[PDB]
């Protein structure tokens, strides 16, 4: 069954075609990581680890969905099944009804869907079903294939992240992107030099050299422990070969979709004041890349934000807190460059200026007490601790914070209305989709 | 010859490089030395061409000796390490070179100091001795040296005076603009700084008004070079006075820091003992270092806001040793923004056009040609490159930027290791959400930082430029333009070709600056070129809405080229009606200012007629000669236009438009002088075609080659475009060009036809025919018999203004061929005859390719348009009586096989 879903999706997109290998690869993993039915949960938690990686968000809460009903129908009797059809169906909008009260879960994803809340109920799933995610680092790490290639939207690129594990695991990276006679010639001789004695090595755009790929990448594959190889292709670009896809694990990289996981992420890619004003900075940029998706409300249009814009304004703030050491630190100044010059120059509109300037005069007010978000409250630094302790309290503060079911509106201070709609409109076509996948 | 003895056989210890080389040079010596005596008493430039082959690794070695000399070709090289004593070759080479400089003043076989474009002189501290044994390149390193080291010491003796508590009006007199500049913003930061550590500003916003105004009185009184030194001079302190305003106009001091903060602070190290390096540029807390290197006397920009934050950027960008990116519509001030900030930084900025034909090979060979000199480069529009060529110097640039970061000396690109100069830094230019445009991969775009520039703020560029000409009313009469600019753009129909940003605005003050000396500064001026430059682009009913307007919002001899255009008219055989000479004046009036103008209109409308009579006008009118080199765009390959690499041996072969700038640029027998140069498109404009020349088109005026050749437009070097529509093209092509837009036909039926009848008895008793078939051509009959031909069912739809051709020249060649039996008859027989035949003519002209029951109906409607001889369907005439193509059936009896 699961099989026949995997090959469903490879039928909806080319890259998601799923090979034997890798799924008895991971079957062989299930075991090397009431019995049977035991058995079966690890199999079910193993290859969702496994396979949301290479599947883009909404995809990734399609299977999760699915999986999740395939487990508790298998498992569950009939009336929970019905309960969760009828569900699936007022969050499709083509069933409406409420479900028939029996445990406690099915109360739980009741309020979330009668509270409007669409992306706590896609999510849901994710949250009570599946107990382990894997990022780049943990697919590359607990992956017996020698061969990687990594696919992205465009206009985002996951090169660093790459860069970023190389530097982990103390190897050496060779960026070599292809699209002339030249790059390809270097490209064959370090991969002749990488695999007589190791080293990695990094294509980027591989999909703009088609024929070299289909001839000579294909006979390479198909035919040193410490030589990675990675590639880099695009989700909307050209038809990647089938037995070359097949033979290399494929990672989507995509923005997390969180906001205090982003916020997270980037305090975890890490005097006092330089401490503070990385936390605030992480928190302006985990808050205008959770506003920048929402297109017609949230932004006039669709903008992005990496990991450039962060290094750049973390630069930034690190001048200004060295070079001004009387402590009267600028705060117009530093609202005015950030929301100008670094995460400015992209932004064409003056309605996203403005929006802009407003989010960095609350982010960067400069106050004693500051209600960055209405939950959570972040006092300033003081002038008798250090940096280390500094680091402990401002992590304790991020973990003691909550995320609502309401963030994508409270947070980011925008009307109901506009949420509902988006989020609507996303459940809805994620339900549907599941509804013309489970039923068959 | 003289190169390759100069290269070879008179320079010492040089042919032991490559012996194998210098035996194919003597042998190619004694041939030609042969040949040479036999002519003083094909195979030689074959050979000469052969042995070129093994001089290109002793050319890039020669260019890794002096790493300038990747701006020229390889026959400039040759010319200029062939220059052993002459010492003349060398100087032409000097604005390929560098950018700024034009020529070096020799004395006596030594170097007294190097001239600007501008005119501009820089003298050196100390003359430069040449002997007979060195060569080319040590001293122009050390012309190189000197000329920092020349600029510093000026700048310093401009410092030093301005402390000492003289005038600026004095000093601006007695140094180059960059010294007075550099000095005097020095001055400008270290005063506000102080008036900063008070409360008080009202004082020095005094002194510089006061300071403005005496320089704005000694302005009138100055020479050229005076005058374009006061200008900048003037830019530069109307920024200080806004600036100082600004901060005055600030309630608190923290506001006043910020606003502080956000502008450029030239300050200067006192401990440094380094001369080149004791000034350092501050924006925002960042520090960039100055290079010293010469600028002469640019087009300085107007400091708008945008411009400000445009050049914070940039500093925060070439802080990390990032990219600098700069992306926006059309006509903005992107290139210039970069041009600008180089030129506050003290160096000229090395301007790219980026073009398809430019692969990865070229691209890393102009990367390996900038970051040896140190120069800066701005890649002018990079989305024309392919998105392959983007991908694969994405590594290049990576490669660049960590060399930079890190310090490195050395960066391997094309397969060969080159010294990293620390000075370098990479900056593009882009227009995105264009047609026919590549995308920008991701990889490639975080190595730059992006900044919108989409609305300048045009009325503090009209502002504070129309003020530098000295108009007595600036602030109502920018507006003004400003407002009705806007209303102008929104109250004409939207058609494509409609642009009204900066460029427009910017090309009218360019039209009004030579205009106050007939109309004087005020308002008729800046009416007169609104008129000029606007005019010419508006169809018929946007030319009532722009006169409308224009008396709405404004309140209001040239006899010697009107008799010129009607003396060329004459001779060219044209009617000079009201909408030709019309066509002509905006035609005149625009080129006069703009070089590269698009003539768009129907077919047959009149654009090469236009065109062509100004150009004689023009050239009956100063006296000047005139060469036309009219190319069909479409016809010819991109690689036949421009050129194409041999990628066999890496050598470059010119593409006929580069052939033609190059013959115009060397002028070998100085013919070229005192002419005029006008090169016509007369094609469609592919964006593919014509972007290729977006830096020769707008004020750079310079040709970025793929083989790193910059060949400089000449001013008097026009580029002529004549299309029928602008369907496919840019508005980066529109914007840079004059447009002159054909609504209708310039010509009327009459007037054409007495054109094609006197330019047909040209091409040729003749009076009396000729009498005779211009009486025929009864205008009131043919009005009325062109109205009916409309009604007919056309294939190869035509529209009938052009059918004339067809008919006049059949109708002369057919009597010219029966001139022969027209000695013999009677008057009435032979007008009988003539009409019959005009008749036939028309027919088979307007109708021919229609029917045969249309050709019926026509003949019938011409019959009864028009005593006269009747034509029927099957009427002919033998050998001179009218007869009919059933008499003229020959008998067939075919055979079996
Ligand atoms: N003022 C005029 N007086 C007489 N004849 C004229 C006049 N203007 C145009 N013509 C005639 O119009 C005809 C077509 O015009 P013209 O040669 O200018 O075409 P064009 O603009 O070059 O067309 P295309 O679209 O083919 O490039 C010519 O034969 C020319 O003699
Ligand atoms: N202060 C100024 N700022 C911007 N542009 C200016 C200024 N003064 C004059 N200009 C004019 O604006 C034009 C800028 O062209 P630009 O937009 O840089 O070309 P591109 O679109 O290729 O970047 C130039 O033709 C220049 O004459
Ligand atoms: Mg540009």
């Amino acid at each position: 069954k699961i099989f026949s879903m995997l090959e469903k999706f490879g039928q909806f997109h080319w890259f998601y075609g799923i090979s034997i290998g890798q799924f008895l690869s991971c079957f062989k993993r299930v075991f090397i990581k009431t019995r049977v039915d035991e058995i079966l949960w690890l199999l079910y938690q193993e290859v969702y680890c496994q396979f949301s990686t290479a599947l883009d968000k909404k995809f990734k809460m399609i299977m999760a969905m699915t999986m999740f009903c395939l487990y508790k129908f298998d498992i569950e009797s009939e009336q929970y099944k019905e309960a969760v059809l009828t569900m699936i169906g007022v969050l499709s909008e083509s069933s409406d009804g409420v479900p028939k009260l029996t445990n406690d879960d099915l109360r739980y994803l009741w309020d979330y869907v009668t509270t409007k809340s669409y992306i706590s109920a896609l999510n849901w799933f994710k949250n009570e079903f599946f107990v382990d995610e894997w990022n780049i680092a943990d697919v590359v790490a607990n992956s017996e294939n020698n061969y990687f290639t990594m696919a992205s939207e465009r206009d985002v690129d996951g090169t660093f992240k790459l860069i970023e594990l190389a530097k982990a695991s103390k190897e050496s990276l060779k960026i070599i992107p292809l699209g002339s006679i030249e790059n390809l010639n270097y490209a064959q001789e370090e991969i002749s030099k990488s695999k007589i004695e190791g080293g990695w090595i990094l294509l980027q755009n591989i999909q703009m050299s088609l024929s070299w790929v289909k001839t000579y990448l294909h006979k390479h594959v198909e035919e040193h422990e410490k030589f990675k190889m990675f590639m880099t292709c695009h989700l909307t670009g050209d038809k990647l070969p089938a037995p070359l896809l097949q033979r290399t694990d494929r990672v989507v990289y995509e923005d997390i979709p969180g906001i205090l996981d982003t916020v997270k992420d980037l305090w975890g890619s890490q005097g006092v004041w330089s401490v503070y004003c990385t936390f605030l900075l992480s928190w302006f940029h985990a808050l205008i890349t959770a506003r920048t998706r929402l297109v017609p409300h949230g932004f006039s249009k669709k903008y992005y934000f990496n990991d450039c814009d962060f290094q750049f304004a973390s630069v930034y703030l690190e001048n200004v807190l060295a070079t001004n050491s009387t402590n009267n630190i600028p705060w117009a100044q530093v609202r005015d460059h950030i929301a100008t010059i670094v995460y400015g120059g992209k932004i064409d509109e003056e309605k996203d200026l403005e929006v802009v300037a407003k989010l960095c005069a609350h982010v960067f007010c400069g106050s004693d007490n500051l209600q960055i978000v209405p939950g959570v409250r972040i006092p300033q630094p003081l002038l008798q601790q250090s940096e280390e302790e500094e680091r402990a309290r401002l992590t304790a503060i991020l973990s003691n914070t909550i995320e609502p079911a309401d963030s994508l509106s409270s947070w980011l201070q925008l009307p109901r209305e506009s949420i509902l709609d988006y989020e609507r409109l996303q459940a809805k076509e994620v339900a549907s989709s599941t509804e013309q996948l489970l039923q068959e | 010859w003289l190169d390759l003895y100069g290269i070879l056989g008179e320079n010492l210890d040089i042919q032991n490089f490559l012996p194998l080389e210098t035996s194919k040079f003597k042998s190619l010596t004694s041939e030609y030395k042969m040949i040479t005596t036999r002519a003083f008493q094909k195979l030689t430039i074959d050979s000469l061409k052969m042995i070129k082959s093994s001089l290109s690794t002793f050319l890039e070695r020669q260019r890794r000796q002096f790493p300038r000399f990747y701006f020229l070709g390889n026959d400039d090289l040759l010319k200029i390490i062939g220059s052993g004593k002459h010492h003349d070759q060398v100087s032409k080479f000097m604005k390929k070179m560098f950018g700024s400089i034009e020529s070096i003043i020799f004395f006596e076989d030594s170097i007294t100091g190097v001239r600007s474009v501008e005119g501009e002189v820089l003298n050196l501290n100390e003359k430069i001795e040449l002997k007979d044994s060195i060569q080319a390149q040590e001293w122009l390193n050390i012309l190189d040296t000197e000329i920092k080291l020349s600029v510093f010491t000026q700048f310093r003796d401009c410092l030093g005076q301005l402390k000492d508590g003289t005038d600026i009006e004095v000093v601006v007199s007695k140094y180059i603009f960059q010294a007075i500049l550099l000095s005097a913003q020095v001055m400008w930061t270290e005063l506000v700084e102080k008036c900063l550590q008070t409360n008080e500003f009202s004082k020095y916003w005094k002194e510089v008004d006061m300071k403005i105004k005496g320089l704005l009185d000694k302005l009138n009184k100055s020479s050229d070079n005076v005058k374009k030194k006061i200008e900048a001079l003037l830019v530069e302190y109307l920024h200080f006075n806004n600036v100082i305003g600004q901060l005055k106009n600030c309630s608190t001091k923290e506001e006043a820091r910020l606003l502080w903060a956000k502008v450029q602070k030239f300050y200067q190290k006192n401990d440094t003992l380094d001369d080149l390096n004791s000034v350092f540029i501050s924006q925002s807390g960042y520090l960039l270092q100055y290079k010293f290197e010469y600028i002469g006397i640019p087009e300085r920009l107007i400091y708008t806001p945008l411009l400000l934050v445009g050049f914070a950027t940039l500093t925060d960008s070439l802080h990390q040793k990032y990219g600098g990116c700069f992306f926006g519509p059309a006509g903005t001030g992107k290139t210039e923004t970069v041009k600008a900030f180089g030129q506050n930084l003290g160096r000229v900025v090395v301007v790219f056009n980026c073009d398809d034909s430019f692969d990865y090979q070229v691209l890393s060979r102009l990367l390996v040609g900038i970051t040896q000199i140190g120069a800066w480069g701005c890649f002018d529009e990079f989305n024309r490159l392919d998105e392959k060529v983007l991908s694969a110097v994405s590594a290049n640039i990576q490669q660049i930027q960590n060399g930079l970061q890190v310090g490195k000396s050395h960066i391997t690109l094309l397969e060969e290791e080159t010294p990293l100069s620390p000075h370098t830094a990479v900056f593009i230019t882009l227009n995105p959400g264009y047609n026919g445009r590549s995308e920008l991969p991701e990889n490639l775009k975080k190595s730059f930082r992006e900044f919108s520039m989409k609305s300048p703020q045009s009325g503090t560029i009209a502002e504070m430029i129309l003020q530098i000409m000295g108009f007595e009313d600036s602030k109502s009469l920018a507006s003004k333009i400003v407002h009705f600019l806007e209303l102008l753009s929104s109250k004409c129909s939207s058609m494509n070709h409609y642009h009204f940003g900066l460029r427009t605005l910017k090309g009218v003050l360019r039209n009004c600056s030579p205009l106050v000396s007939e109309f004087g500064e005020g308002e008729k001026t800046v009416v007169e070129s609104l008129k000029r430059v606007i005019l010419p682009s508006l169809g018929d009913t946007d030319e009532l809405v722009f006169k409308d307007e224009l008396s709405k919002i404004f309140d209001s001899n040239s006899k010697a080229i009107v008799q010129c255009l009607k003396d060329a008219g004459q001779r060219s055989g044209f009617s000079m009606s009201e909408e030709f000479l019309k066509k002509c004046m905006q035609f005149y009036y625009m080129q006069k200012t703009q070089q590269a103008l698009i003539l768009v209109g129907k077919a047959g409308c009149g654009k090469t007629a236009t065109w062509k009579t100004v150009i004689d006008a023009m050239a009956i009118f100063d006296g000047h000669a005139n060469v036309v080199y009219v190319i069909d765009t479409k016809v010819l390959t991109k690689e036949s236009l421009y050129g194409s690499m041999l990628k066999a041996t890496l050598e470059w072969r010119d593409g006929l438009f580069t052939s033609i700038l190059r013959r115009v640029n060397d002028d070998i027998t100085g013919t070229f002088k005192n002419s005029r140069i006008w090169v016509v498109f007369d094609s469609d404009l592919d964006p593919e075609y014509v972007e290729a020349m977006n830096s020769v088109l707008d004020d750079n005026k310079i040709l970025t080659l793929p083989n790193g050749e910059r060949l400089p437009i000449p001013p008097n070097f026009r580029i002529l475009f004549e299309t029928d529509n602008l369907d496919h093209t840019t508005p980066a092509t529109i914007t840079r060009c004059g447009l002159l837009w054909f609504s209708t036909d310039v010509c009327s039926i009459s007037s054409k036809i007495d054109h094609l009848l006197n330019k047909s008895y040209e091409a040729l008793e003749l009076d009396k025919l000729k009498d005779l078939i211009s009486d025929s051509f009864d205008m009131a009959s043919l009005t009325n018999i062109f109205t009916c031909s409309n009604d007919l069912v056309h294939i190869l739809g035509v529209r009938t203004f052009n059918k004339l051709e067809t008919a006049v020249q059949l109708a002369v060649h057919l009597i010219s061929s029966y001139r022969q039996w027209f000695q013999n008859l009677d008057d009435k027989s032979l007008k009988d005859v003539i009409t019959l035949l005009i008749k036939r003519s028309l027919l088979y002209a307007l109708a021919g390719d229609s029917t045969g029951e249309s050709q019926r109906a026509f003949i019938q409607t011409i019959n009864t348009y028009f005593d006269s001889q009747e034509l029927s369907d099957y009427s002919t005439i033998v050998i001179l009586s009218f007869s009919s193509f059933c008499s003229e059936i020959p008998s067939v009896s075919l055979e079996a096989h």
